[PDB]
């Protein structure tokens, strides 16, 4: 009859803990075979039928959403590694669920979970000094410009794919994009467009804001395509002689009415293309259609109009020309319009392109894709977003060490030497954080069809003997030295990837009781 | 949110599921492949029944809710742009690749390290194209041996007592928007169009913007010499609105008024037409009987109840503009066009608008008729492939034998070059040359004869008998060797053919998981 529970579930000691350690392993199942360039890619419906294919651990654990109270834990610290930086998040979660996994068997004995905690702040802060020493500052090194560095690992990601034979040209063009920017980097500034048909080698690259112009209509052998300072015009007002925005409907039984309905009609539409005029905007973009009406007023006025522009194309070219979109044309005026140097019509991918070149405030380009089909191009696009980070990240810190698991190898050795050093409890807890370190140069190898067993034996091996930089090739299956191979990633990542790893995993060891308030 | 009731399946169990759930569909059109081929009813939602063996509806049709499934569907829709032939000849081949790709995954090869082995044995069999294709056009423009060819083809369907006819309009179509030289044919351009009555012989060519609509009265001139066309939105008259009339009467005055409309606005609207110097009057709402009195003197052609959406289609082709009010009427907005005629079929009168250039334009349009809808339907995708082949036919002069002669001589070529590639990757090479062995299979199934026994003897022909490819019968002619047959298919329809299904399984072998919310 009186309980203290009364609808309230709560557990405690140690069966609370191990609850958490399996729950936290279901998160790092679910992106454990999207690490690395190769891995499998995963499939998400949402309530509404959308299908979304897509290799990113990041945008994999938004779509989750789980409602499990461990769960949560991982998922918002997975979050906060991508916000500040945007990769790793598959990293930072199956270290996170390895560091538990190798202590579970020692809760089960009695271990206190307090010694736990001390030593992965403890291992931790051991491998942060580690990494500063063994890191090397490559820059200027070998008399070699950072263009050529930048290209040979711009071709790293693009090796052995289906644009393998002419990667050397895709190699330049990661390079010249991220050489347009400014001294702020972004990956969303860059945008790619698809094109069906053509040759690989076609691609081309715009330092403006190009879209594909389904604009089809009238205007023809007008509208000058060659601009010094024209004012871009951005409205989301609809032209169209026959639309549902803008038209007339009057019946009457008078015939003399219908001459003034029909004037009136057309009066109210050129009262809208008058303030246009007025506003004195050269170029007229709109994202709806525009009927063949509208271009032949602005043919004798000479003012240029390219309509069916998306709107996303739209917001990037805002930010470049530093315009603004407006709906409405009655507030259409020099404060939302902007300005572009070099204005140019081309005849790239047969079909007419218009881009903005030359805007004092454009950050950003746009790269054209060129294949023989949708998944020659959605292949190359996933591999070019990663192509560019790697150009920005050599950049901006000097400092790198190499990937494929090779740093996570030489902080096992070392881990594991120092840990028969220390007498106490410390000693099987430290060991244990050595070795969960080999996910990492583990999952690669599964990923990529090898065999993880021959290769982490014959890789553990040779560093042994000494070597510090070698480990997995993605490609052949052999071990091999990425810092020859220009595999590298930024020290200061890989640093806050233990510290957010080790951090999250102290929290699921501190929690001994989760208290549940009914409702 | 939504956790429970999760679709949740991985490893080696998850991807049969999806391989069961694609064969389901190759299997389907399996037997409707080739001129054989088993027709597949179809009742619409709204209770219609058609039945037709054409690939491409039947992708349409078919309504599946499982992921896998869908993704096929999307793949015929980008090929209809393409190739338009072997629409079939794919999901058949993308299925015989999974299937044998369902015997791999027992011997414990990855997924990725399958995919490999399809992408590597595919550019064999497009290199090994080439070298046994053979020209036709090469070197000359002659409109002769195009019409033969695409005959072929449209034997097989319901045009089949046309189908010389209908080879004869295609050639002088595609060669109207796009010359030879170039040999860049825009798809886009030409339309394609049909009407219940009369035969498919009825099916008749014009170079220009035509719609169904006749003159505003029967005595106008049938053939019009000059070029003037007034394009405008209201008849010439006292004015009227774009929509609806809704004449309600109010007094006698009004009545007596609307009469002195008549005779002031009769005239003056007509006087206009001399004056601005037009001869072919285009507009929304037709004339009465006293407009076109005045118009059989002056010999003034003019078109009556000319729809909304087909006033747009005339300025394009013309190069007019539209002129909604009468005080924009000027001479620059006229259009120009070779002849306007007008062409009766029959003793039912159609009376069509027909404006053509009287020369070679950049819009054409085939008008098909027929005495069935489901035949005239028909006879729309039949020429729609005529469309697609002569386009590939003048963009590459190359071409292959088809029946089955080409997947077959690739079937030797890949197999010869898995031996050169020591690694795990050589199962997936001899697979993928016994799944492109499904196609000619198929067709010697369709036509009542034993499949293996069929296919076993055309591949020791090639070989033994003589190093040209041969090819499988299925309509029991004569003989095998399709060349004296005159079975060509294109060679950009073969590359295209392997290459969209290799892409598609790559595509579903790399998804090993399907996340879906359940209702709670």
């Amino acid at each position: 009859v009186i309980l203290l529970k009364e609808g309230t579930d709560s557990s405690q000691g140690i069966p609370q803990l191990v609850s958490n350690i399996s729950a936290c392993q279901v998160i790092a199942e679910a992106v454990r075979t999207t690490l690395g360039p190769r891995g499998m890619d995963k499939l998400i419906v949402d309530g509404r039928g959308k299908a979304t294919i897509s290799n990113d651990g990041a945008t994999i654990l938004k779509l989750l959403d789980v409602v499990h109270p461990a769960a949560k834990t991982l998922v918002d610290i997975a979050k906060s590694q991508d916000a500040e930086v945007g990769d790793g998040t598959t990293s930072v979660t199956l270290l996170a669920a390895e560091f538990l996994k190798q202590v579970k068997p020692y809760v089960e004995e009695g271990l206190h979970p307090q010694i736990i905690i001390r030593a992965f702040r403890t291992a931790t802060q051991l491998a942060v000094n580690k990494i500063k020493e063994i890191a090397v500052t490559v820059k200027k090194a070998d008399k070699v410009e950072q263009r050529k560095l930048l290209e040979k690992c711009a071709m790293t990601a693009l090796s052995s794919k289906l644009i393998s034979q002419q990667k050397a040209f895709f190699a330049k063009m990661v390079v010249d994009a991220v050489m347009m920017l400014d001294d702020l980097l972004q990956l969303k500034m860059i945008g790619i467009k698809k094109v069906q048909g053509g040759a690989l080698e076609d691609s081309q690259l715009v330092a403006g804001v190009a879209f594909k112009k389904t604009f089809s209509y009238a205007g023809f052998e007008m509208q000058p395509k060659k601009y010094h300072n024209p004012k871009i015009a951005l409205l989301n007002v609809e032209l169209e002689l026959k639309a549902e925005k803008d038209n007339a409907e009057i019946r009457v039984h008078t015939v003399e009415d219908y001459q003034a309905i029909v004037d009136a009609e057309w009066n109210i539409l050129y009262d809208k293309l008058e303030k246009i005029h007025h506003s004195g905007a050269k170029v007229v973009s709109s994202k709806l259609p525009i009927g063949d009406v509208a271009t032949q007023y602005f043919a004798d006025r000479d003012m240029f109009c390219a309509g069916r522009v998306p709107e996303e194309d739209l917001k990037r070219t805002m930010m470049a020309c530093g315009g603004s979109i407006q709906t409405s044309v009655n507030a259409l005026s020099a404060d939302v319009l902007g300005r572009c140097q070099v204005f140019e019509e081309t005849q790239i991918g047969g079909e007419r392109y218009n881009f903005f070149t030359g805007c004092p405030k454009a950050k950003t380009c746009t790269f054209i894709l060129r294949g023989g089909a949708e998944q020659f191009m959605e292949e190359t696009e996933r591999s070019l977003h990663d192509a560019i980070m790697i150009v920005r990240r050599a950049i901006k810190n000097d400092s790198v060490v190499a990937g494929g698991g090779a740093i996570e190898m030489e902080l096992s050795k070392y881990l594991r030497d120092y840990s028969r050093t220390i007498p106490g409890k410390q000693q099987l807890l430290i060991g244990a954080y050595a070795k969960a370190l080999e996910i990492i140069p583990r999952q690669l190898c599964d990923n990529a069809g090898f065999d993880a067993t021959n290769i982490l034996n014959k890789l553990r091996a040779r560093h042994a003997q000494g070597g510090t930089w070698y480990g997995v090739d993605i490609n052949n299956e052999d071990i091999a030295d990425n810092f020859e191979a220009f595999v590298w990633e930024p020290a200061m990542v890989r640093i806050n990837a233990l510290t957010a790893a080790s951090e999250a995993a102290c929290l699921i060891v501190s929690v001994d009781e989760t208290i549940k308030n009914p409702r | 949110k939504d956790q429970d009731r999760k679709s949740r399946l991985m490893g080696l169990e998850a991807l049969k599921s999806h391989i069961m759930a694609a064969k389901a569909v190759a299997n389907t059109m399996r037997t409707s492949l080739g001129p054989n081929g088993l027709d597949k009813m179809m009742v619409d939602k709204d209770g219609d029944v058609t039945v037709t063996n054409d690939g491409a509806t039947i992708l349409s049709m078919m309504d599946v809710d499982h992921q896998i499934a869908k993704l096929m569907v999307e793949l015929s829709k980008s090929q209809d742009d393409e190739i338009g032939d072997g629409t079939t000849g794919v999901v058949v081949l993308a299925g015989a690749l999974l299937e044998e790709a369902e015997q791999l995954l027992d011997r414990g090869i990855h997924p990725i390290r399958i995919a490999d082995g399809y992408e590597q044995a595919a550019r064999v069999a497009i290199e090994h194209l080439d070298k046994i294709s053979d020209s036709v056009l090469v070197d000359i423009k002659d409109t002769e041996p195009l019409i033969q060819t695409a005959k072929t083809t449209l034997g097989s369907k319901v045009v089949n007592s046309c189908h010389r006819q209908m080879a004869e309009i295609a050639v002088n179509a595609v060669l109207t928007v796009a010359d030879m030289e170039r040999r860049d044919v825009d798809f886009e351009l030409i339309k394609v169009e049909g009407k219940v009555g009369g035969r498919l012989e009825d099916t008749k060519l014009i170079k220009g913007v035509i719609v169904d609509k006749d003159f505003s009265h029967p005595q106008m001139p049938k053939k019009v010499e000059d070029a003037k066309i007034a394009i405008l939105t209201c008849p010439f008259e006292p004015p009227k609105p774009k929509t609806k009339h809704k004449l309600d009467v109010t007094s006698v005055e009004d009545y007596k008024a609307l009469q002195k409309y008549e005779k002031e606005k009769f005239e003056e609207m007509i006087q206009q037409i001399k004056e601005t110097g037009a001869n072919l009057a285009i507009c929304q709402w037709g004339f009465d009987d006293e407009a076109n009195h005045l118009l059989l003197q002056n010999n003034l052609p003019a078109v009556r109840w000319v729809g909304g959406p087909e006033i747009e289609l005339i300025a394009i082709a013309t190069g007019g503009r539209i002129v909604p009010r009468f005080s924009e009427l000027t001479a620059e907005k006229l259009g120009f066009a070779g002849l306007v005629q007008e062409i009766s079929f029959g003793t039912t009168k159609d009376k069509m608008l027909v404006i053509e250039q009287c020369k070679n334009s950049r819009a054409v349009t085939i008008f098909i008729r027929g005495g069935n809808k489901m035949i005239i339907e028909e006879a729309k995708r039949s020429l729609h492939d005529a469309l697609c082949v002569i386009r590939n036919l003048i963009r590459d002069n190359r071409v292959v034998y088809g029946g089955g002669a080409a997947e077959i001589s690739c079937a030797l070529a890949v197999s010869q070059e898995a031996d050169k590639c020591p690694t795990l990757e050589q199962y997936a090479m001899r697979a993928f040359a016994d799944a492109l062995e499904v196609i000619p299979m198929a067709l010697s199934e369709n036509s009542g004869m034993n499949p293996i026994q069929t296919m076993t003897e055309v591949r020791a022909r090639q070989v033994k008998e003589m190093n040209p490819a041969l090819g499988i019968d299925c309509l029991h002619k004569g003989t095998n060797d399709m060349k004296q047959q005159h079975v060509i298919e294109t060679l950009i329809g073969k590359k295209q053919q392997i290459s969209l299904a290799t892409q598609m399984v790559r595509m579903i072998l790399k998804i090993d998981d399907i996340r879906k919310p359940g209702e709670s």
